[PDB]
């Protein structure tokens, strides 16, 4: 059975200053772009995520081709042929030579700020060895959650049980970007969406919404509620939890609403391992 | 968490003595006119390897922390940003800073907390509970104790104009916080003093470095 | 005259001897912000060229070094439409601010 | 002739006495009998050039190259027509007139 | 009796990079050219969509002609010679040797991006050190929701059982070629048009149309309201599904409208089980 | 003779000066035994010669394709002729022009 497992995965609020662009002449530039209402928005690139994925794989044994030095920052290849049979790297994010060409089983998109990019400049004096100077120079940082959307075609994987580690990687995942992230801004998420189906419609791509900067809540779309409680996205399918849950199980109806027999928990960690037990279950483990 | 910063910079010179909060606090205000009036802003004690005559030499891992709101960092990054200070006829010199975030831990600690008119422990220990309530916060409150298990008191020297005062504090440890309202703890702190070099709270390792020696 | 005596009414009221790198990088800050307005219009760069690099030099030679008056604060705080009162009494915040609106720039410092 | 072809002229001999100045500016960074990179700068200059997505980007990064050029004569005599032709027309014309002038500047040395 | 079903179909909003012309130099250009208004709109072939429709039918089980390998990244054929009448692919697609070259049952049109195409290129970088031609790489990407009109001769159909497949195929849609594995943009549908009627007359083309530029509203064309109001599209030949329904209600007067015949369901699933009802009475399934 | 005639031949030499530059890059590019890709090369560029969509398009490539050939002399000599006649003209009699000269370079080597 074609196993898929999509997610929309909200973090904590904090300053960012995390993949900065070509930075004009001084500003080190916050990627943005535009998004709803046509606001500017906060991005973070996608590839920075599977980087921070795959440095996580290679802390904790889980044999991979590319190893990250942390003191030479190269990375080096375990071996020059791609061989996803044996590591975690090559079956889960696939490869390109240019060979086997991987396709990769995990899919991403890129991180979009939940409130709009306004102003938020900082002052960053960079040294000089001009007499001891020190020039001034700008950077943008910006305070908001970023939520990013992710997919898994588990019956890709060559090793079905790698999915559970990759799991446990977005839970954990380490400080993306590295010495560019000026404020060191988490990335393990604090609310989750999982819809772990079997058909290759997905929907819940980008369901948290809250927008009203003055505040940092992180609702839920309304979108997405009624795209719930609609009949779409069978609730049998649909794993929520997080902060986010704390707000709903308040909400009025919420007994009565088809959001209520999806699979919910307060705790994060009652997700991942329920989850689990139900990936283990359907693919055999 | 992230919400709070805490301002770094590689500090480097003469040894220190131990309890030189308004030394460095005084130095700082002389390079830094904006210091003197903030409010939500705080020190934290500076690490190194002491000596015999309690002062501090400063080692590689010593340096000068700040704890700041992110809103207010652009009014103290220019008058510090490579700049130095002296106090007394020693020269410190603090390199470009950087940014460390407030990161929650199960237990905490303070190395040196003063309310004013508590000298006797149980009295501080009920009044540390009350501004413990005032935070909305959950917690057991112990005191670092010294090898004989007294507990110890740790002592502010401010020298005012010819006179100094003394002002007498406690080291105090809180256990089982939960991370939110730690991290509350950490960005308020208890006594007030945090211009003072007193009231900053850390993770609970350093409560053993300090309990050791 | 009006900033010679804006220099000479602000001295008493700063309450404190002046930071010469407090100066140096209000003045950067000043040259970012002008740098900033020519990105957004070109045309800006015709009128403030030669103060662009008089500024530029300030900043690359030892900043201890004390500045021209009137042939480099004046005419700069004058083209930055700011008075010398503002330029050494405002704290970053307010000069930033200030800075921004008078260049309609959407920086927040 | 063609006062139009005229502008475009005097912008090609600005973005190569501005660029006049950035190698300028290079050559004295470097020191000592490294090669300084200068057919580098140039591929560095042509990507750069390359990477914008209309309007505000490719114009601050105009703006920003003309200023890091220093002083242009050509613009100083050519202030109102430089910048009426720079906020007018298609931003892809004006790509290709700088890319243009990059290879055009070669006969100043 | 001749039956045709066509159908305007909107996907979901999201990050883009589906299709990409020449790789001018570094840029991976995405497939852009004008649109109504002279603005530039970004474009997604509609060979990728049958690509993605043909994968669909190869994936859950039935006969295909062309095998997609997955991991040669090769495409085989069952048979040399193609045979309309068994294989699903040779009948829906058509089929060209240089034999009966059929004429292909499904004819589709180009995907537009329903929100102007500005700006927004990506950065990529790699690790650090060592950097060598492929160290540096800019990549392109639209906020938009891609729409595309398509129809069915489905007389032409040499099994007529083979149309409530394509359908299943064109809800459940796998993903579109595309970079998804730092752009996994979901290519599922959340709002429909549907017209399953008898003439060759084929109105109800592009019409979801964007409120703001640079925002995801998606209303209905003006122009497509006002042909069902004049008389012509017979609401009782109209099926209409998806997000766009809520819109729809919210409009005044709508019970007096025709509109309100129209066969409208908010639920995607629910007009799908009704429209494959109604095409299996006509087809005598 | 017939001037307009000189600069569409100056043009032509200036187009196989550039490819000539691009084929040296190339040749510097490759490293071990491995044949340098030239027909190859040749091949790609006359078939992204043929694609093209008017104006910005081919214009563009026109542009980059001589930055990157790099120093060339014969465009460094008539600034101003060979900048009107890239402006001016229908891009597609530019197009012959240029497919002319790809083969008209053969004559250098």
């Amino acid at each position: 059975p074609n196993y898929y497992l999509y997610g929309t995965v909200l973090t904590r609020y904090g300053l960012a200053s995390l993949n900065h662009d070509i930075r004009r002449g001084n500003k080190t530039i916050l990627q943005k772009g535009y998004w709803n209402n046509g606001k500017i928005h906060s991005f973070v690139g996608s590839s920075a995520i599977r980087w921070a994925l795959r440095f996580y794989l290679q802390k904790q044994g889980y044999l991979v081709n590319r190893v990250w030095d942390e003191e030479e920052h190269i990375n080096r290849l375990t071996s020059e042929d791609f061989d996803p049979e044996k590591f975690y790297d090559d079956d889960i994010f696939g490869f390109a030579l240019l060979p086997n060409q991987r396709m990769g089983a995990l899919g991403m998109n890129m991180a979009v700020s939940l409130t709009p990019y306004d102003g938020a400049v900082k002052l960053g004096a960079k040294s000089g060895r001009e007499k001891d100077s020190t020039s001034l120079h700008f950077t943008e940082y910006h305070a908001t959650r970023y939520q990013y959307y992710f997919g898994i075609d588990a019956t890709h994987l060559k090793d079905f049980s790698r999915i559970l580690p990759m799991i446990d990687g977005i839970m954990n995942l380490p400080k993306v970007g590295g010495s560019s992230n000026i404020f060191n801004y988490p990335f393990c998420p604090d609310s989750l969406v999982f819809q772990w189906t079997n058909h290759f419609a997905s929907y819940i791509s980008y369901c948290f919404e809250y927008c009203d900067p003055k505040s940092k809540e992180a609702k839920l779309s309304q979108e997405f509620i009624d795209e719930v409680e609609c009949g779409q996205i069978d609730p049998s399918k649909l794993w929520i939890g997080g902060t986010i849950v704390k707000d709903l199980q308040q909400l009025d109806n919420f007994e009565s609403s088809p959001l209520n027999k999806a699979h919910i928990y307060r705790n994060r960690n009652e997700m991942i391992e329920a989850l689990k037990t139900v990936i283990k279950r359907d693919l055999g483990l | 968490s992230e919400e709070y910063v805490d301002l770094t910079f590689k500090l480097r010179g003469a040894p220190i003595p131990l309890d030189n909060g308004y030394l460095t606090y005084a130095a700082l205000s002389r390079i830094c006119p904006p210091l003197h009036e903030l409010k939500s802003i705080g020190i934290h004690p500076i690490a190194g390897i002491p000596t015999r005559n309690n002062l501090l030499e400063l080692t590689a891992q010593s340096r000068l922390k700040i704890r700041i709101y992110h809103q207010q960092i652009p009014l103290i990054y220019p008058y510090l940003a490579g700049q130095a200070f002296h106090i007394g006829q020693n020269f410190y010199q603090l390199d470009i800073p950087d940014y460390k975030p407030l990161i929650s831990s199960e237990s905490v600690y303070s190395r040196l907390v003063i309310i004013k008119g508590f000298q006797d422990s149980t009295n501080f220990i009920e009044a540390v509970q009350r501004q413990m309530d005032n935070l909305g916060i959950q917690g057991k409150i112990e005191l670092l104790t010294r090898q004989d298990g007294t507990p110890q008191r740790r002592q502010l020297t401010i020298n005012k104009e010819g006179k100094q005062f003394k002002v007498r504090g406690f080291g105090v440890k809180i256990s089982e916080l939960n991370p939110e309202d730690s991290l509350t703890l950490q960005e308020q702190g208890i006594g007030g003093k945090r211009k003072m070099m007193c009231g900053i709270f850390v993770p609970a390792t350093r409560s053993k470095e300090e309990e050791e020696t | 005259i009006q900033g010679i005596s804006e220099l000479i009414a602000l001295t008493p009221q700063l309450g404190y001897k002046p930071i010469p790198i407090e100066l140096t990088r209000k003045l950067q800050l000043i040259l970012l912000v002008f740098e900033q307005a020519i990105g957004k219009d070109v045309k800006l760069l015709g009128d403030l060229g030669g103060i662009m690099e008089s500024l530029r030099i300030a900043s690359t030679t030892n900043q201890s070094q004390p500045y021209h008056l009137v042939k480099l604060i004046i005419p700069v705080c004058e083209k930055a439409k700011i008075s010398v009162f503002q330029l050494f009494g405002s704290d970053f915040k307010e000069l930033g601010k200030i800075l921004f609106g008078n260049f309609s720039l959407e920086l927040k410092l | 002739n063609s006062e139009e072809d005229k502008q475009y002229l005097i912008f090609i001999k600005v973005f190569q006495q501005a660029m006049k100045g950035n190698f300028a500016k290079i050559y004295a960074k470097t020191e000592e009998g490294k090669d300084p990179p200068i057919k580098k700068k140039v591929e560095r200059l042509r990507a750069e050039l390359n990477y914008c997505y209309d309007e505000l980007s490719f114009k601050e990064y105009l703006s920003d190259f003309l200023v890091r050029g220093g002083l242009n004569k050509y613009f100083n005599e050519h202030q109102e027509e430089i910048a009426l032709l720079i906020k007018k027309s298609p931003w892809q014309e004006i790509r290709i007139w700088s890319l243009l002038a990059i290879a055009s500047y070669k006969p100043k040395d």
